[PDB]
RNA sequence: UCUGGUGACUAUAGCAAGGAGGUCACACCUGUUCCCAUGCCGAACACAGAAGUUAAGCUCCUUAGCGUCGAUGGUAGUCGAACUUACGUUCCGCUAGAGUAGAACGUUGCCAGGC
RNA sequence: UGGGGCGGUCGCCUCCUAAAAGGUAACGGAGGCGCUCAAAGGUUCCCUCAGAAUGGUUGGAAAUCAUUCAUAGAGUGUAAA
RNA sequence: GAUUAUUGGAGGUAGAGCACUGUUUGGACGAGGGGCCGGUUACCGAAUUCAGACAAACUCCGAAUGCCAAUUAAUUUAACU
């Protein structure tokens, strides 16, 4: 809760000047993040999906479980089964560690415009911004990789919308 | 835009989903339970008519310690079982509510079971 | 924390040569290259970091 | 009006004849309306004829609102052939009306002009009918 | 999805019948059920 | 503005009710402000004349019995065929 | 006569006699039927078995009471007062 | 007198909204530390602390705004009867749906506290 | 068999005709069947809608994922109920 | 056994009615395609409302009348094996 404590001070200095809570038993927050990776078209690319797995096994403290295709949609031959996703959900102390890590080690390999973005919030209070996966993994950088992916990383927030995430990012965010 | 709620409502939804078949006839009268946060409360109740039969708890301080959040449940399971020793000292039907045969539940369960009662 | 699909996590001391940002995370609970206690005993060789040092918002 | 243009069933039943207009009994779209007195079938070829006459007399004047689509088919075999080894192809489409049912409206045109056009429409038409103004008061 | 007429452990004749398939259930199956010479649910096996 | 009606009664059968509606009058039934579920009949002619005098709405002190009180349309069962009314529903406004 | 051709759709089912068999106030037997249905239009209540095909029987002998079940559904309540 | 449950009454019982309420419980809460624990979370559950809280959840109050039912009479529609031959007439009753006044923001048995 | 007639069809299940109990015709209207699940079965303990927009690597909008409503519109092995 | 006053119930007809399913959008509605370079504007897929109209195989509603059975009551004379 390193930067969480900074914006905790801002709950009383800024978002008591902004959100104006009636009790300290009521405050804002993010909840967590769901980090479902992408397609990983394992029709026979099961090993590619295993590489996408072992990426986030360690690049992320939690690893995914595959979203198997409940359906048989065209545009890629999915059927009942068809492991074609990822279920990462970073909740607590890992969530804060990833915060204090990634706000700082993303932009070195993001080449961002503002530093994170002007904006790419999808509109439900979250980014879900497709990544080129370079800014991520300073631990396993783009030296030995095998596959690019872009993920709809969903900011699972008590933020009612994206505007709250904006002024929330005093935490090394350039909104 | 993504939030949380009370838990007792879902407790009681499961409770209703079970209540159908497990029904105190006022002879195996319905022994319903409530573990809220701190102390667990209990009552066997004539429910074929919908009227009291007993009343006990862990906030009911006659059987009271600072044991576990659990051994106190065992105490109340002995105690209300003694309030049933007079009558209803037999096997009746408990209610697992939206709760489970483990924990507070099971400690109290076998407390009642072995405080004279035919469960 | 999807225990069942959760490998290790930790607050890693990913110290840099610039700004010493050893307040990071990863899966490599590293050796005591920086055998320190102000930050964890993790490898401080990860120097390339601009979001605090040389970023588009502040070079 | 309001629809996607599919169908549901083909050889529906030869429908009701009698009764009364359940609705469509007031002048809404246009101002100069026509309703009916009789209660019989319509093929829309008579109304094809009718609106032809109407327009070519109106000289591309005011507007028109038909209050109909023939929702329902009718069939026929060829002429006076033997009976009951099937039910023939649809020979067209219909929607019977009843008295009290508004059927046409127009606006952006003169009153007696409308009267004339409606007379002309009825003349190619199998049903006794009547013109009205905006049902008000 | 075809038939199976089983032989009991020792109940000694042709009584019990069911459905299975040699694709879902390609191998000889066996399970518990009441036979009459025993007054109990015993195991019986496929032949 | 001060039109007059008359007071209906029970079991207006298929015969007498058709007769009255066929006549130059028609049944109304009022309720609402200081009023009960009360049935009456009204001359079509002057009813329509007051339509022409005051329009779709007019605070009318309706003279039945001894009282001329503010009541207006709740609704009405009217036949566009034959251009006269079968039924009218009334609501007091005071 | 002449050519009349192939012809298909005269296919329907030899029916079944469903619904009720006994009524309000009526007195019954033990294996007595009270209804032949499919699904649950009505819901067995007191002293009522439900066989496989949604057939209902009264577990006892006695007399019947249909009634509401929910706020908008219906059931049975057999009573063997005597 | 508020509570908990377990209750019977269908929401005109309520939906939504406003305000108060206060760790008699309540939930907020800190974690995994153990039983437990999550094919994919201490989320949940369980366990463990009760530190703190009505702000939430929460009960009460205010609107009937939403819903809800819903009158009055009336309508056809139908019963039969009699007509005549009408895409019908008439008596007779049964009287719908729909509209609509209008309404109501609960009764309530239950033990123990709370009292 | 609306003369024999060629054609066809001939055994079961769903609906509509069917007329508010049930029941009922037509060389009358529309549709399924000649099975399948050792797990889709039995039994305990959890879950709870598609879909819609919301929207964003994806993007042929949409896949996966995510916010909120959705009437079970989900869906349920085999048509319709 | 019967008839009728008294019942009590079942049920989805007629009628109503769009609330689902949907049949023919008048209107606008904002966009997507599009005329254009990714756009302009048309119109639409579609949906937004407003908006109405229709239904053997549509139903949130819903009669009369008939069906079943009641100390059912009374007046008859059946009724059953």
């Amino acid at each position: 809760n390193r930067l969480k404590e900074k914006f905790n001070t801002e709950v009383t200095e800024n978002l008591m000047k902004k959100f104006n809570y009636s009790s300290v038993m009521e405050v804002p927050k993010i909840d967590k993040i769901v980090v479902n990776m992408g397609v990983g078209d394992a029709v026979q690319n099961s090993k590619v999906l295993d590489n996408a797995v072992e990426e986030l096994e360690l690049i992320t403290g939690q690893k995914p479980l595959v979203t198997k295709a409940k359906k048989s949609i065209a545009t890629f031959r999915l059927r009942e089964g068809m492991p074609i996703g990822a279920k990462v959900t970073l909740r607590g102390e890992r969530m804060y560690e990833f915060l204090d890590k990634l706000i700082s080690v993303s932009l070195p390999r993001v080449r961002d415009f503002q530093g994170v973005s002007k904006k790419a919030f999808d509109g439900r209070g979250n980014y879900t911004l497709g990544v080129k996966e370079q800014l991520i993994f300073p631990e396993i950088d783009y030296d030995k990789v095998s596959k690019v992916r872009g993920m709809d990383i969903v900011i699972v927030t008590t933020a009612n919308t994206d505007e709250e995430a904006r002024e929330l990012l005093a935490n090394f965010g350039m909104p | 835009m993504i939030s949380k709620i009370d838990k007792n409502k879902v407790r009681l939804k499961r409770h209703a989903r079970v209540r159908t078949n497990l029904s105190g006839t006022a002879e195996k009268p319905r022994l319903n339970v409530y573990r809220s946060n701190k102390h667990i409360y209990a009552q066997i109740i004539d429910d074929n008519k919908g009227v009291t039969l007993a009343q006990a708890s862990s906030k009911d301080s006659d059987i009271a310690t600072t044991a576990t959040k659990v051994e106190l449940a065992t105490k109340v399971g002995e105690a209300i079982a003694k309030k049933a020793a007079d009558k209803g000292i037999k096997e009746i039907v408990f209610d697992r509510g939206g709760y489970l045969y483990h924990g507070r539940v099971k400690a109290l369960a076998e407390a009642a079971r072995e405080s004279g009662l035919e469960f | 924390m999807k225990q069942g699909i959760h490998p290790e996590y930790h607050q890693v001391i990913f110290l840099d040569t610039t700004t010493n940002f050893k307040f990071l995370s990863g899966s490599t609970k590293t050796s005591s290259e920086m055998m320190e206690w102000e930050d964890g005993k993790e490898y401080p060789v990860i120097r390339l970091d601009i979001s605090s040092d040389s970023h588009p918002f502040y070079t | 009006m309001l629809l996607p243009k599919r169908v549901k069933y083909r050889r529906q039943h030869r429908p009701k004849t009698t009764g009364r207009s359940k609705g469509g009994n007031y002048v809404t779209f246009g101002e100069f309306g026509l309703q009916a007195t009789t209660t019989s079938w319509i093929t829309s070829r008579q109304i094809e004829s009718a609106r032809i006459a109407m327009t070519r007399y109106m000289k591309r004047g005011g507007k028109v609102w038909i209050k109909i689509f023939p929702h329902t088919p009718y069939t026929k075999k060829p002429l006076e052939v033997r009976m009951g080894a099937g039910k023939g192809a649809v020979e067209g489409w219909i929607a019977v009306v009843k008295p009290g049912r508004i059927l046409f409206e127009v606006a952006g045109v003169s009153e007696e002009v409308a009267r004339e056009a409606l007379r002309l429409a009825s003349h190619k038409l199998p049903v006794k009918t009547k013109f009205v103004k905006r049902e008000e008061l | 999805r075809v038939n199976v007429t089983l032989a009991c452990t020792e109940c000694g004749d042709r009584n019990y019948i069911t459905t299975k398939n040699k694709r879902n259930n390609p191998e000889r199956i066996e399970m518990k059920k009441y036979c009459p010479r025993l007054n109990k649910y015993t195991l019986h096996r496929e032949t | 503005a001060s039109l007059k009606s008359i007071i209906r009664q029970g079991k207006q059968t298929r015969s007498d009710l058709k007769q009255l509606r066929k006549s130059g009058k028609v049944p109304a039934v009022v309720y609402g402000y200081g009023t009960k579920n009360v049935s009456v009949k009204v001359d079509e002619v002057e009813f329509i004349k007051v339509i022409r005098e005051v329009g779709r709405n007019g605070v009318i002190e309706l003279g039945v019995g001894s009282k001329t009180i503010k009541v207006m349309v709740a609704d009405y069962q009217f036949d566009p065929l034959k251009n006269q009314i079968t039924h009218i529903d009334f609501l007091a406004i005071n | 006569k002449k050519g009349v051709s192939s012809t298909k759709n005269g296919r329907d089912s030899e029916s079944k006699r469903l619904g009720a068999k006994r009524a309000d106030g009526q007195f019954v037997t033990g294996g007595s039927i009270l209804y032949r249905q499919r699904g649950t239009k009505i819901y067995p209540g007191e002293n009522v078995g439900r066989g496989g095909d949604d057939t209902l029987f009264a577990k006892i002998d006695g007399v019947v009471k249909f009634e509401r079940k929910g706020r908008d559904k219906k059931q049975v309540s057999v009573y063997a007062v005597a």
